[PDB]
RNA sequence: GUGAAGAGGGAAACAACCCAGACCGCCAGCUAAGGUCCCAAAGUCAUGGUUAAGUGGGAAACGAUGUGGGAAGGCCCAGACAGCCAGGAUGUUGGCUUAGAAGCAGCCAUCAUUUAAAGAAAGCGUAAUAGCUCACUGGUCGAGUCGGCCUGCGCGGAAGAU
RNA sequence: GAUGUCGGCUCAUCACAUCCUGGGGCUGAAGUAGGUCCCAAGGGUAUGGCUGUUCGCCAUUUAAAGUGGUACGCGAGCUGG
């Protein structure tokens, strides 16, 4: 699982292991999870901002009183 | 699977803690002694550990045997000890301990810095000759095998750090 | 090593055995035994 | 391994063993001192015709201290002496270079009889035949 | 050597034989003397692993049905094209 | 099944020689080295005794189908068994022709005649005296019985009355 | 047959494929092929078997002590299987070859002998002799194991202009 | 009712089946060196002549003188042999 893309430059593919994305800047594992999920342009770019993650466990989200959820 | 059947039956005095899968040996002259159990379910008795199938494995005996010879093998390091005399051939190597450090050279305009894991110990007779104490079995060898990993028995005048069984067996051109 | 497919056995030593999906050929006569895959 | 073996084998003529070549490396690769075997090998064969090359038996403690039987000839050479023949055919069956008859191999036989394990002077004699046949002797009946 | 079983055939035709070869069951008959022949259906893995030995068709056959015996010696055998399985075999009255 | 018959026949036949001797010897070895065994068969055919080497599987399966007497508890370990019907003596000879090159502890008993002789007795049972030398020492016995145990005694009395 | 002379459903969709043959309208319902975690309409479906490869969800030659099940069968506590230890002998350091030439440098013999037992040797090995594992024998050893065959599942072979 | 060419220059780009350093097995490899040999697309990757020349030959550099594709890359960039 080495996540793949060519932003614009240099002969190959460029790549990162799911592990070097998870010990470092972790939230972006789960975010690239999730973004193939929604649909298309318009209605897929609606549907993903209302989700946060930030890096892990350093959450500012606790005045609201959020409701618990157990998947 | 006749070593999965074995009862192995724990000896007298040492200490095997049981966590359910994990489990830890500990009684005198040596440390850091422990098994993770991942494939298979171990249950202990009083001292008669039996081994089979844990949950999310298909696998069946194939890791039974391991957590035998696994456990027994920690069970006979705390109680007598398992050998501790490690030796190498090959002049200008040398593995000398002094304290935590093994000291030798490579001709590496560096220090080396190999060094002992937390769960073993060691000191030095001579500069050769180098005596590993400990409980587990595993760390033994596997300071010994960082200790191999650019000094290996070469496979025609076989010089290197020698320990144990090794599976380079040294080969000669043909019959004269 | 050579890289290789299909493995025989060489010599009386030859265990051979599956590492991952490839299968080894690791002999304990000679060290000259080693084909990587299978 | 104790690296121990019981009937390690040398054949070397019972006035030679006093120079190294004659007893061959294979002792010495065993740790067994020369000088020291050829002492205690010349005390034992007074009794045996001096140069005839006498296969000797050795077993073996730890602290390489040896033990040896001393023999009569090899079969071979018996037959050798008997058949009028220097040497032996160098291939087995096929060639002939001569015969013997029962009543000089039964001799044969007897003559290494205390050597021999067998339960029978017959037995020790079907023993010798093998070493005939190898040396390009027919062992008729 | 072998003491086997066997049924009466319930149904005939192609499309009554690849019912019962979608089951993992074969078929046969036991023909000679002056009398009729007798068509069974048999298990296939059954008699697969006994003719593993030899003996299935060097030795006579004990074959039971509706509790009749007349003793039996194997004859040629019909295999499906690509596969050693057993499509049909014969027999002779011994 | 079996394929051969040779561990199955082993066990008929080591009960047969075994409660039929007079002597037998059962001895320890695991692997009991070429040089001293042919010689042992070698002087084995002079003294007419017989010897099989086997297993601890045969000998308790032995024991299970037939009963056997003070031989049945040294089968325990590695065994030897030599054994005679004919002249009791000469079998407990061979394990002091086996010891001149190999260890004489190696006994973990014997049978003589129904009896059990321990390991340490049987030293003494293989010093076998000759017919002359046999009669000579019984002899030796009744002339001690007769005259010298006799003055041994009024003299242990005389010196105990002297007093000091 | 379908398109040509056809809507609508599915397929990453096309001209032809699988369903099917658009009268128009109805915030009606069912069923098809094709679907049922999100994308996206419905099953993270229940029951039993099985696998470590994202195999599944990309193809052949070919091969192997990768992995499981099965029935029929040999071995199968009278002790396997074969690891671990220990013996591995008597003529014999057989003949030739050689300083020695020893099962294993080369070649021919390829056996016989006391044996409860050890091939004049399968494989290794100072290049060779020496030593070594190996059945078989005797300690440990007290249970699965192997040939045939049916069968679920795996493997590498399968490296390219973006 | 049209994607318009070779050789060369300029400017590049992507596949690794790597020209090379680098890590490492085998070797009938003593060590060195080579043969054998797996990983790897990151970076650097020479120049004058003759011919219309792809291809050729020669002189020379470089530790070294690579492999493949782009309307036979690239005239809505350059030539008219």
């Amino acid at each position: 699982k080495v996540y793949y893309h060519h932003t614009g430059h240099i002969g190959g593919i460029k790549q990162a292991t799911f592990e070097e994305m998870i010990a470092r800047r972790p939230e972006r594992v789960i975010e690239i999870a999730v973004k193939g999920m929604l649909p298309k342009g318009p209605l897929g770019r609606a549907m993903f901002r209302k989700l946060k993650v930030y890096a892990g466990n350093e959450h500012n989200h606790a005045a609201q009183q959020p409701q618990v959820l157990d998947i | 699977s006749r070593v999965a059947k074995a009862p192995v039956v724990v000896p007298a005095g040492v200490d095997v803690k049981i966590n359910g899968q994990v489990i830890t040996i500990k009684g005198k002259n040596g440390e850091l002694t422990r098994t993770l159990n991942d494939a298979v379910e171990v249950k202990h008795a009083d001292n008669t550990l039996t081994f089979g199938p844990r949950d999310g494995y298909a696998d069946g005996w194939a890791q039974a045997g391991t957590a035998r010879a696994l456990l027994n093998s920690m069970v006979i390091g705390v109680t007598e000890g398992f050998t501790k005399k490690l030796q190498l051939v090959g002049v200008g190597y040398r593995a000398a301990v002094k304290g935590n450090v093994i000291n030798l050279s490579l001709g590496f305009s560096h220090p080396v810095d190999h060094q002992l894991p937390a769960g073993i110990t060691a000191e030095c007779p001579t500069q050769t000759e180098i005596v590993l104490k400990g409980a587990d079995k595993q760390v033994i060898g596997q300071v010994a095998a960082d200790l191999r990993a650019y000094r290996r028995p070469e496979p025609y005048k076989g010089k290197g750090v020698r320990y144990a069984d090794e599976v380079v067996r040294t080969k000669e051109a043909k019959k004269k | 090593m050579k890289v290789r497919a299909s493995v025989k056995k060489l010599c009386r030593n030859c265990k051979i055995v599956k590492r991952d999906g490839v299968i080894r050929v690791i002999c304990s006569a000679e060290p000259k035994h080693k084909q990587r895959q299978g | 391994a104790k690296k121990v073996q019981a009937y390690v084998k040398l054949q070397v003529a019972a006035g030679m063993a006093n120079p190294s070549p004659p007893v061959g490396p294979a002792l010495g690769q065993q740790g067994v001192n020369i000088m020291e075997f050829c002492k205690a090998f010349n005390a034992k064969t007074d009794s045996i015709e001096k140069g005839l090359p006498i296969p000797v038996v050795i077993t073996v403690y730890a602290d390489r201290s040896f033990t040896f039987v001393t023999k009569t000839p090899p079969a071979a050479v018996l037959l050798k002496k008997a058949a009028g023949i220097k040497s032996g055919s160098g291939k087995p069956n096929k060639d002939k270079v001569g015969k013997i008859s029962r009543a000089q191999l039964q001799e044969i036989a007897q003559t290494k009889a205390a050597d021999m394990t067998g339960a029978d002077i017959e037995a020790m004699t079907r023993s010798i035949e093998g070493t005939a046949r190898s040396m390009g002797l027919v062992v008729e009946d | 050597m072998f003491t086997i079983n066997a049924e009466v055939r319930k149904e005939q035709g192609k499309g009554a034989s690849r019912r019962l070869r979608a089951a993992n069951k074969f078929p046969a008959i036991i023909y000679g003397g002056k009398e009729a022949p007798l068509a069974i259906e048999l298990d296939h893995d059954k008699v697969m692993n006994m003719q593993a030995k030899a003996e299935f068709y060097s030795e006579v056959l004990t074959i039971v049905v509706d509790g009749k015996e007349i003793k039996v010696k194997a004859q040629d055998v019909q295999r499906h094209p690509y596969k050693p399985k057993l499509q049909h075999i014969d027999f002779v009255r011994a | 099944a079996l394929n051969l018959q040779d561990k199955q026949a082993i066990v008929a036949e080591v009960s047969e020689v075994a409660k039929g001797a007079l002597s037998a010897v059962v001895a320890d070895s695991r692997g009991v080295t070429v040089d001293k065994m042919t010689e042992l068969r070698k002087a084995g055919r002079e003294a007419g005794v017989y010897m099989r080497v086997v297993r601890n599987t045969l000998l308790r399966r032995a024991v299970e189908g037939t009963p056997f007497e003070c031989l049945k508890d040294a089968f325990v370990g590695p065994t030897l068994i030599a054994y005679s019907m004919e002249h009791p003596g000469a079998a407990a000879r061979l394990f002091k022709e086996f010891a001149k090159a190999n260890a004489k502890f190696e006994v973990k008993a014997a049978a003589f005649e129904g009896e059990l002789i321990p390991a340490s007795q049987i030293d003494r049972l293989a010093t076998l005296p000759t017919y002359e030398e046999a009669i000579a020492r019984l002899m030796a016995t009744m002339k001690e019985a007769s005259a010298g145990k006799l003055v041994r005694t009024l003299a242990a009395v005389r010196d105990a009355k002297e007093a000091a």
